[PDB]
RNA sequence: AUGUUCAAA
RNA sequence: GAAGAACCUUACCAGGCCUUGACAUGCUAGGGAACCCGGGUGAAAGCCUGGGGUGCCUUCGGGAGCCCUAGCACAGGUGCUGCAUGGCCGUCGUCAGCUCGUGCCGUGAGGUGUUGGGUUAAGUCCCGCAACGAGCGCAACCCCCGCCGUUAGUUGCCAGCGGUUCGGCCGGGCACUCUAACGGGACUGCCCGCGAAAGCGGGAGGAAGGAGGGGACGACGUCUGGUCAGCAUGGCCCUUACGGCCUGGGCGACACACGUGCUACAAUGCCCACUACAAAGCGAUGCCACCCGGCAACGGGGAGCUAAUCGCAAAAAGGUGGGCCCAGUUCGGAUUGGGGUCUGCAACCCGACCCCAUGAAGCCGGAAUCGCUAGUAAUCGCGGAUCAGCCAUGCCGCGGUG
């Protein structure tokens, strides 16, 4: 039951940096500390590497995981 | 109470029978100061004592209290090592406090889903000489008079 | 959308965020609370009965 | 660690405030931070003058400020040249445009703050603490006062173990809410460390 | 012509105006039995009347504001007790021994810090 | 009809103040509505006595603000003469709205 | 309460949610009252001196 | 029933 | 400690970056010096950079506000030591005590006084006594609550009259409630009883008593009590860093153990509707009237307040009527799926709120253990500080029933 309102937020570090790669097709990697950003279609297919707060983990962004927020795919804590 | 001999709070008589003893019983039914619901329950009950019993409720009530007042009770006490349970009389004051308390307690120990009824039926049973209320009362006296050996520790 | 067909959906949902690296899904696997609550104490409704273990006494764990 | 400030305790009676001016909500915090800025410099400057109190009245962009001193001279200056420097250094802090009166202390020997500072200083100069104290109580007790008492913190004489020195004469009822006891505290930076100084003076009663 | 007596209880003020008449009571407009619609205690307020065989001899207009209908019932009871004296000051002799001319000073107790309710102190375990 | 509203911390610095305003204008305008009181608003500051712990130390501090009104109907030049520039207290602050 | 950490006065919040009271005398960020700009301690210290205009000791 | 030793103020 | 942890806070961790180095007063020297708008790179910080773009005073040599650079003061360190300290606080303990001066007793440590008898809440007071007095403490002097009067009436009411859209709305009126300032009131003062006295019991009047009820207030000292992380401060240590900036993470992990709490186990109950009594507070980018769109959170619009005269506000328990019919239930709400509002640059980690669905354990707690002596416990709702928002079921406070 999540909620932002009107204006799906996405930091434009990777945004305007991800679509620039949409011009030449895609690319081979990215890496942003903006785990705060929502995922938009243009991200699909791509492979953004998010920050644990220690590491840059490679996250393949597929359709099924659009609406989510990157960080939700880069675990923070280490347990068991 | 180290100093004075704490006098008893005098209660304003009943708003129907003008009987203080009744207010007392109603206060023992009350909980969270919801004195209305408390007064109601006791009156609804009095009208349940009128139906199922051709007698005046007020007299059934007083009769009850009477059979439920213990006249002897056991009070613990340390006497050379062990704690011998010394048997002794019960003040007129304490008799009431216990009688009323016991009634409400046993009453709320009954099954009938309705509060007002448990009180109604408990009171009656008490009058007849039966019921959880009179049990405790007779249990107390039994307790004393069964320890009537250490009664020379009169207290 | 009621009964079976519904439980089918819900189950279907969970299965999804569970198939994708999604965290919320891992909380289901691991069997721990999902809606970000404390798991150091009070999580019995999600963990089950306490599973007591041996411990460290003198160290005022009061 | 008990007992309240003898002043703050009596503020309702036998002791008025150091800043008596109305204000509120949006101003009060601003109009107060100022007062502290004021007092800040005065104490940093008028030390040798013998500071004792800084009343600060107000009404609107025309502040009061009535520094109380033992040596009103040192304050004023030559012909009144210093009361020019400060009084000006003042507005370079508060455009507010404010006065700067100066009352003299009738016997600095009945000013807890003074007696305190008096002792605080001696201690800094390396005088025998207990002596300085007894002396002080005497001076105070020897020039009026129905009672007095001084207290020095610890590390008396630079001793490795912090102690606490006394001295007192005549009634000094901290409990009586109506005594009129002047309280004064003085610090005392030192080669070996800080040592607080407390002065208590009792006058009349009712 | 008219008689007055205030009356305050547990933080309630009742303006009591007696007036030779039938014996009815207008509490804040509503009838005595209308404001106190269903309160086994109400009957109390007028007790100072029956005290000296009034009621069916007087009449009362009453303004009541503050507290709760229970506190008001006692303020009003005191009002009717006071006013009943400005009328005939001789009523004291019988009206007072009952204590109707007293102002029950029992008020809520301040909620002290450290405690849950002025007294109700927090509980401990293996102290 | 000049409505004056006086507020002060000292209940004397006002009764003195607002009272001057009454005797003054009482010789150049109406007769003044007398200095009417008005409820006081108190600010409580409950603070723990010492630093570090001792949750039950406390000690209360309040900053009570007092108010006064007056009200001078029938404004007549000389009124605004006896008042206009003849005040005295420092712990006071006015607001007027005729 | 390090000079360095009294960048609070810097306005420049980049976003106004990063703003924070701080004591206007000791920097005691932890329990600063608004009406005074002072922290629970200083407020108490000054109330004792009388430097808090019309701030007497409560009691009732 | 049991709960080591040791300095300064 | 925390009366407000998403970044901030923040002191920790990871990674990027800066070194005379977010704040203070200041020095020599070269230089552009107020300031305003963009771009490149970036997670942000930061770094690089384009650039509209200077008037001030002068002995005409040059000097200022402001600001960059290089070197400097030396700055900076919540880095160690609360057994080096100040300050402040907790604590025995609001307990009845702790002492001093002189005198007297004793070789002396010390004693006497402060003990004894009566009494008190009290080392309170009385009587006695080699003791006579005094200081800190008790009380008292200060604050809140208990009755009356004066002053003041835009709070208040047909109290009392005329009108009414019959709302105290209108005129009018200060009587009353009240508002806040001052004055009166209680002192065992009066009466009976005992007592040597203090005082104990009883009674009258009185709103009220025998200190009437609740605060503030903590003696000489104790604990090598607590805090160098609020601040202050001796000593030790660090100065490409044990300093500084930034982004992100952490302070919010879990097989478990404990403390303090919230909610609850149910019909003396739950739900819907109708209807009634409160106090203390807060309100300008702040409280938010009223009107509209939305089931709603909330959005749009917009009055008044700088607010006894408008708003938050509905008090809840309660009374009246209906539904439920003792069941893990119309108890209990956890938990989870979905939709959505709102604050904020931003709510994955990690906000609160709304609506639908979901609807766990729990059927009064073993040994053991805590609070409170009357308007108290118990129970019900209301406000505040902090504060964008909020994890408040906490804290401080208010009144209702009792």
């Amino acid at each position: 039951p999540r909620s932002l309102k009107k204006g799906v937020f996405v930091d434009d570090h990777l945004l305007e940096k991800v679509l620039e790669l949409n011009a030449k097709g895609e690319k081979r990697l990215i890496k942003t500390w903006s785990r705060r950003s929502t995922i938009v279609p243009e991200m699909v297919g791509h492979t953004i590497a998010v920050y644990n707060g220690k590491q840059h983990v490679p996250v393949y962004i597929t359709e099924n995981m659009v609406g989510h927020k990157l960080g939700e795919f880069a675990p923070t804590r280490t347990y068991r | 109470a180290r100093r004075r001999r704490a006098e008893v709070r005098q209660l304003q008589p009943d708003l129907v029978y003008g009987d203080v003893l009744v207010t007392a019983f109603i206060n023992k039914i009350m909980r969270d100061g919801k004195k209305n619901l408390a007064a109601r329950i006791f009156y609804d009950a009095c009208k349940i004592i009128q139906e199922k019993t051709g007698q005046e409720p007020l007299k059934v009530f007083k009769q009850a209290v009477e059979n439920v007042k213990p006249r002897m009770e056991v009070r613990s006490r340390r006497v050379g090592g062990a704690n011998y349970q010394v048997p002794m009389e019960v003040s007129p004051r304490r008799q009431q406090s216990l009688a009323l308390r016991w009634l409400v307690q046993a009453a709320n120990q009954r099954p009938e889903r309705r509060a007002a009824v448990r009180i109604a039926h408990e009171l009656m049973d008490a009058a007849e000489g039966k019921g959880g209320a009179v049990k405790k009362k007779e249990d107390v006296e039994r307790m004393a008079e069964a320890n009537r050996a250490y009664a020379h520790y009169r207290w | 959308k009621l009964e079976g067909e519904l439980r089918a959906e819900v189950a279907a949902n969970i299965k999804r965020l569970m198939d994708i690296g999604c965290y919320r899904g891992l909380r289901h696997r691991r069997g721990l609370p999902v809606r970000g609550q404390r798991t150091r104490t009070n999580a019995r409704t999600r963990k089950g009965p306490r599973k007591t273990v041996a411990g460290k006494k003198k160290a005022p764990r009061k | 660690g008990n007992k309240i400030h003898p002043i703050g305790f009596r503020l309702g009676i036998t002791r008025d405030w150091e800043s008596r001016w109305y204000a509120g909500k949006k101003q009060y915090r601003h109009l107060l931070l100022e007062d502290q800025r004021i007092r800040g410099l005065l104490e940093k400057e008028l030390y040798s003058a013998g500071l004792a109190r800084v009343d600060i009245e107000r009404a609107a962009d025309n502040v009061a400020v009535t520094v109380h001193v033992a040596k009103p001279g040192v304050v004023i200056g030559r012909g009144g040249e210093r009361i020019r420097v400060l009084r000006e250094e003042l507005a370079k802090l508060t455009g507010k445009n404010v006065a700067l009166n100066v009352q003299e202390v009738q016997n600095p020997n009945l000013s807890a703050p003074l007696v305190a500072q008096r002792v605080a200083e001696q201690i800094e100069r390396r005088f025998a603490v207990r002596r300085a104290i007894k002396q002080a109580v005497q001076r105070v007790m020897e020039s009026g006062a129905k009672g007095a008492k001084v207290i020095v913190s610890g590390r008396i004489g630079g001793a490795e173990q912090a102690r606490t020195e006394w001295a007192a004469q005549g009634r000094v009822p901290l409990h009586t809410l109506r005594a009129n006891i002047d309280y004064g505290f003085a610090l005392a930076r030192t080669t070996y460390g800080v040592l607080g100084v407390k002065a208590y003076i009792f006058l009349g009663e009712v | 012509e008219q008689y007055y007596g205030t009356g305050r209880r547990k933080e309630a003020v009742a303006r009591v105006f007696l007036r030779p008449g039938n014996g009815k009571v207008t509490v804040n407009g509503q009838d005595f039995n209308e404001y106190f619609q269903g309160l086994v205690r109400a009957v109390a307020a007028l007790e100072p009347l029956r005290a000296v065989d009034a009621l069916g001899r007087f009449d009362a207009y009453i303004t009541v504001r503050g507290g709760g209908k229970s506190g008001q019932i006692d303020a009003i009871k005191l009002g009717i007790a006071r006013a009943l004296v400005q009328y005939n000051p001789d009523y004291r002799a019988k009206l007072k021994p009952l204590g109707f001319l007293t102002r029950d000073a029992r008020v809520v107790e301040r909620k002290k810090y450290g405690k849950h309710k002025a007294r109700r102190a927090p509980q401990y375990s293996k102290r | 009809k000049i409505r004056i509203k006086l507020r002060g911390f000292d209940h004397k610095t006002l009764d003195a103040s607002a009272q001057k305003i009454v005797e003054a204008a009482r010789r150049s305008g109406a007769q003044v509505s007398g200095p009417i009181p008005l409820p006081t608003r108190v600010r409580r500051f409950t603070v723990i006595r010492g630093p570090f712990k001792h949750k039950d130390s406390r000690e209360h501090f309040e900053l009570r603000t007092h108010n006064r009104l007056v009200d001078i109907i029938n404004p007549n030049r000389k009124t605004i003469e006896q008042l206009m520039t003849l005040d005295l207290p420092t712990g006071v602050e006015i607001e007027i709205k005729t | 309460a390090r000079k360095a950490l009294i960048e609070k006065a810097k306005r420049t919040p980049k976003f106004k949610v990063r703003a924070y009271t701080r004591c206007v005398r000791c920097g005691r960020a932890r329990s600063v009252y608004r009406f005074f700009g002072l922290c629970r301690i200083c407020l108490r210290e000054l109330a004792h001196k009388g430097q808090l205009p019309g701030v007497r000791k409560a009691s009732w």
